[PDB]
């Protein structure tokens, strides 16, 4: 679920808070359309399409599927509890916080003008 | 679907780009949370909380189902040939668009702070 989705981020990016991410890019929070401006922005768009995979497994809501997950050191891990949709949901977030912790960040790219700049 | 929902914002108001209504206040635009500013942001609110109600229906997809409607004249029409799910979603999306027709559009409340003016 997406209180699930910040505390990975707050896991693998603590030097962060959250809202840096959530409206970043054309793909972090708003707009979900054009072309990725950097990196980090890329990492959404494959987060949105990971979902969009998610959806397909009916009931499976990924924004509000609760998934079993663990965050030591630095290093999430998805536990074998999940059933499909949870496992499924759970390595979007997953892949999507490494992702975040690895690409630059660019404050550029905070608040775009999705309208200018994501067509 | 979402095409779709931009296509009954285009007939309700012409003068305006969907992607003005992608990132306004704080719930016009994909999630939402705070206080709406005005009365656009409402409509938002109410049009994120139609879409958790349709998504309530079993495997129904809101960005993704595309129901059977007509623009005629700046005339909304859901019609008779759509499922559960389309028939919602349609609907969610009838009254948003004739709601955000009816609201002032103030350019201060375009892609806001949300940090800052939505918790
Ligand atoms: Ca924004
Ligand atoms: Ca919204």
């Amino acid at each position: 679920n997406t209180y699930q989705f910040k505390n990975m981020i707050q896991c693998t990016v603590p030097k962060r808070s959250w809202w840096d991410f959530a409206d970043y890019g054309c793909y972090c929070g708003r707009g979900g359309s054009g072309t990725p401006i950097d990196d980090l922005d890329r990492c959404c768009q494959v987060h949105d399409n990971c979902y969009n995979s998610a959806r397909e497994q009916g009931g499976c809501r990924p924004k509000q599927k609760t998934y079993s997950y663990e965050c030591k050191a630095g290093t999430l891990s998805c536990s074998g509890s999940n059933n499909s949709c949870a496992a499924t949901v759970c390595d979007c977030d997953r892949l999507a916080a490494i992702c975040f912790a690895g690409a630059p960040y660019n404050d550029n790219n905070y608040n775009i003008d999705l309208k200018a700049r994501c067509q | 679907n979402r095409w779709q929902f931009k296509n009954m914002i285009s007939c309700t108001v012409p003068s305006r780009s969907w992607w003005d209504f992608a990132d306004y206040g704080c719930y016009c635009g994909r999630g939402g949370s705070g206080t709406p500013v005005d009365d656009l942001d409402r409509c938002c609110q109410v049009h994120d909380n139609c879409y958790n109600e349709a998504e309530k229906i079993s495997g129904c997809n809101p960005r993704f189902r595309t129901y059977s409607y007509e623009c005629t004249a700046g005339t909304l029409t859901c019609t008779g040939r759509n499922n559960a799910c389309a028939a919602s979603v349609c609907d969610c999306d009838r009254l948003a668009a004739i709601c955000f027709a009816g609201a002032p559009y103030n350019d201060n409340n375009y892609n806001i702070d949300l940090q800052a003016r939505c918790n």
